[PDB]
């Protein structure tokens, strides 16, 4: 009945501790055609995406078996720590996104300490060396995925965010400032911002006999009117707190005054 | 009850078409009425159509002389046959289980930049649409001079049947019609005539118009219509340097005093550029010269 | 949490299929729409919207989902660019018919925005309130909550010269 699954899982969990990956994701397929005849297959299922670089994947399959009742509190902040872990290196793309903001609007993700990475992505902040050094620190040998040459995909991923997010802060920026800004060499910040901008990630230029690259223009109309739209937003918003923090008194005996 | 011409009775419709009184009479419908829910339904289609021709179809029903239109829906078109009526079955299907019971009334498209008139192929299309469902008619949208005047462009049509020759009584106020536009107007003007356009609306929308008021001024307040359209401007002085052109040949021998259509053209624009910057006067008095 | 924007032409829309449902069955009848827009970044912008076909079982509503599908083929026609982005009724306050809805509307899009319009209102303000789903446990068990988000309106020209030609209904400077 369920001794042969529960041997297989068992293998299959001791294989995944072995770092011996391919026969544990077979004997997990063989067993899921039997698995429904009848909550670890789920949790082994998530551990064997996890470990085949497919992080999108086991994150959704975290978040959602962070929702079981019959599971303990411990394991359920477990297995959303694991979610948020894949999500946070997981490919860019419009389900990460969905998937950050599913775990901001989760009050559970606040008492984690990757809680800060995930409000720094979300929120398009400059994260800084020490928090993806700390983020590195507590990070699994099998998460690091790094090509031979080096170029890890976490620091160049995480340095298009910085650049990119630091293009929303900067009318223009030097090289000098942009390179100490991402804590690499100008050369290097150089070439990034021309990638970036080459296959379209980003708006800008770059001039480089004075050192500089441009974002937005921010031109001037335009931002006068959106300045006037901002001042006349005040006024209303002034006018509905008064009149709804204290009725009669000024607000509608001069209402009615202003009318006759 | 001003909510009472939401009401739709099945019975009296089916008894007005069975006594058709539009078949003896040809200068029968004489007043159109539309929803405003309609209405802006029409142009926010026609202004995401974007500088191309958008068209549509148009649900109501009659009333005596008056043609009301309810709702609309937008074609595919990327036909008139195969996908257009395909659509506007499926539809119709869909529609009238979740509470909208009326039938087609009429079909819209857009005119952008050239005015609200009825082509050559209007013209055939509406034949053909009121030979064999009748009642029918076509309402054209100009979505680029709604921006620049301030005003909705929209005009409802309706084509006098093949053979007919009405005698004159055409109004027929001034449109500034693009030079290569001119010669299609001239040909078909006369084999249809306009129907006086009304607006209504019911008595929820009459108050959330008003309450939305409060907090709808800001946009209003910062339009800076001087940038939203700056190429209509460019294709009209280009239209109108070639009118310009055109009369000063006419002036150099010797439609009739093609100087003054010229004049009146260049007018219209200068009025409208001359609006949009004292908008921006206005704000400017509003807002940055309080210099403390 | 989203940044949501609303056109009043969605309004409109709600405001028209309340009259309709009240004048044809003779009694004011709450209504369920759908509504579709576009999402950039974590900015929602909500452009229209079209009514929806429902059951009522036994004292809970039902949503036909064959024939939102169907809906949305049709509209995915017309506006390619056009998605999803949640639904609409028309009522008071929140209640817990609205989390069932919510719950069986959830099954379609991860994360669906609820509107809410007040036909019936005595204040001087519009009665349109935007909310999103929040996902809780209490008492170890996983409960649902709406959360309110602030709402502004779209800037169109087009619209703007439209919805002031509706609401005023009547030279050249003057
Ligand atoms: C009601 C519609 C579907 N319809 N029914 C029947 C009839 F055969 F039944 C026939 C029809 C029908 O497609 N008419 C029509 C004719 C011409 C155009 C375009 C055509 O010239 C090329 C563009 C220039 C133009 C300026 N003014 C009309 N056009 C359109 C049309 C309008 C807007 C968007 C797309 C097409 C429709
Ligand atoms: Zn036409």
């Amino acid at each position: 009945v369920d001794y042969k699954l529960e041997t297989y899982l068992k293998i299959a969990r001791l294989y995944l501790e072995d770092d011996d990956p391919v026969q544990a994701e077979a004997y997990i397929n063989r067993a899921s055609l039997l698995q429904n005849e009848s909550i670890h297959y789920k949790v082994c299922y998530a551990r064997v995406l996890d470990y085949r670089r497919k992080f999108i994947e086991a994150a959704q399959r975290y978040n959602e078996l962070s929702y079981k009742t019959i599971v303990h509190e411990s394991e359920r902040l477990e297995a959303l720590k694991h979610a948020l872990h894949c999500t946070i290196l997981a490919s860019a793309g419009q389900q990460r996104s969905r998937m950050l903001a599913t775990l901001f609007k989760d009050e559970r993700c606040q008492q984690l300490a990757a809680y800060g990475i995930l409000e720094k992505m979300y929120l398009d902040r400059i994260i800084r060396g020490n928090q993806l050094q700390e983020f590195a620190a507590m990070l699994m040998p099998h998460q690091k995925a790094t090509t031979a040459d080096g170029s890890s995909i976490l620091d160049r991923a995480v340095i298009e965010h910085n650049l990119l997010s630091a293009s929303k802060l900067y009318n223009n920026i030097t090289f000098e400032e942009l390179g100490a800004l991402l804590e690499i060499p100008a050369a290097k910040a150089e070439k990034i911002a021309s990638q970036m901008i080459t296959e379209g990630r980003m708006n800008g230029f770059i001039d480089q006999i004075d050192g500089i690259v441009h974002f937005e223009t921010r031109e001037a109309l335009p931002t006068w009117d959106k300045q006037i739209q901002s001042l006349c937003f005040q006024v209303n918003n002034l006018l509905e707190k008064i009149s709804q923090t204290a009725p009669e008194w000024t607000a509608q005996a001069m209402e009615a005054q202003m009318a006759q | 009850s001003i909510d009472e011409i939401y009401k739709y009775d099945k019975k009296q419709q089916q008894e007005i078409l069975a006594a058709k009184p539009w078949t003896k009479d040809h200068h029968y419908f004489k007043y159109c009425k539309i929803s405003a829910l309609a209405l802006l339904k029409m142009v926010m289609h026609a202004r995401s159509g974007g500088n191309l021709e958008v068209m549509g179809l148009m649900l109501g029903k009659v009333d005596g002389e008056t043609m009301i239109i309810m709702d609309s829906f937008a074609l595919p078109v990327e036909n008139a046959q195969a996908a257009a009526y395909e659509y506007m079955a499926a539809y119709i299907e869909n529609a009238k289980q979740v509470g909208r019971l009326e039938n087609a009334i009429g079909w819209y498209h857009s005119h952008p930049g050239y005015g609200c008139w009825l082509s050559g192929i209007d013209v055939s299309t509406q034949m053909l649409n009121q030979q064999f469902q009748e009642p029918f008619v076509a309402v054209v949208i100009d979505p680029t001079r709604t921006i620049s005047a301030g005003k909705v462009n929209l005009g409802a049509f309706r084509t006098y049947p093949k053979g007919y020759k009405p005698p004159d009584e055409g109004p027929s106020e001034y449109q500034t019609i693009p030079l290569n536009k001119i010669e299609d107007f001239g040909v078909h003007c006369k084999q249809y005539y306009a129907l006086e356009v009304s607006y209504f609306k019911s008595s929820l929308d009459r108050k959330l118009l008003e309450l939305l008021w409060n907090k709808y001024w800001v946009n209003t307040l910062s339009s800076s219509s001087l940038l939203t359209n700056a190429d209509y401007t460019t294709g009209q002085v280009f239209d109108l340097s070639e009118k310009l052109e055109q009369s000063e040949a006419q002036l150099g021998r010797g439609s009739e005093d093609k100087l003054a259509k010229a004049t009146r053209d260049s007018c219209k624009t200068t009025i409208e550029a001359i609006h949009g910057l004292m908008s921006q006067v206005i704000k400017d008095k509003l807002f940055n010269q309080i210099n403390i | 949490s989203v940044s949501v924007a609303l056109h009043p032409l969605v309004i409109l829309n709600i405001s028209d299929h309340w009259i309709r449902m009240r004048s044809q069955e003779g009694r004011p009848v709450q209504v369920i729409g759908a509504l579709i827009g576009k999402q950039e970044g974590r900015n929602i912008e909500v452009m229209n919207s079209f009514e929806l076909l429902s059951h009522t079982v036994e004292e809970k509503i039902i949503i036909d989902k064959e024939y939102y599908y169907t809906k949305e083929e049709q509209f995915k026609q017309v506006f390619k660019e056009l998605e999803f982005l949640g639904w609409y009724t028309t009522g008071g306050p929140p209640d817990p018919s609205d989390i069932h809805v919510h719950k069986q509307v959830c099954e379609i899009i991860e994360s669906p925005l609820f509107l809410k319009l007040n036909p019936m209102t005595k204040h001087t303000d519009l009665p349109v309130s935007v909310f999103e789903s929040v996902i809780d446990i209490i008492n170890g068990e996983a409960t649902m909550l709406f959360a309110e988000l602030t709402y502004t309106l779209a800037t169109e020209e087009a619209e703007r010269i439209g919805v002031d030609h509706v609401a005023r209904m009547t030279s050249t400077v003057a």
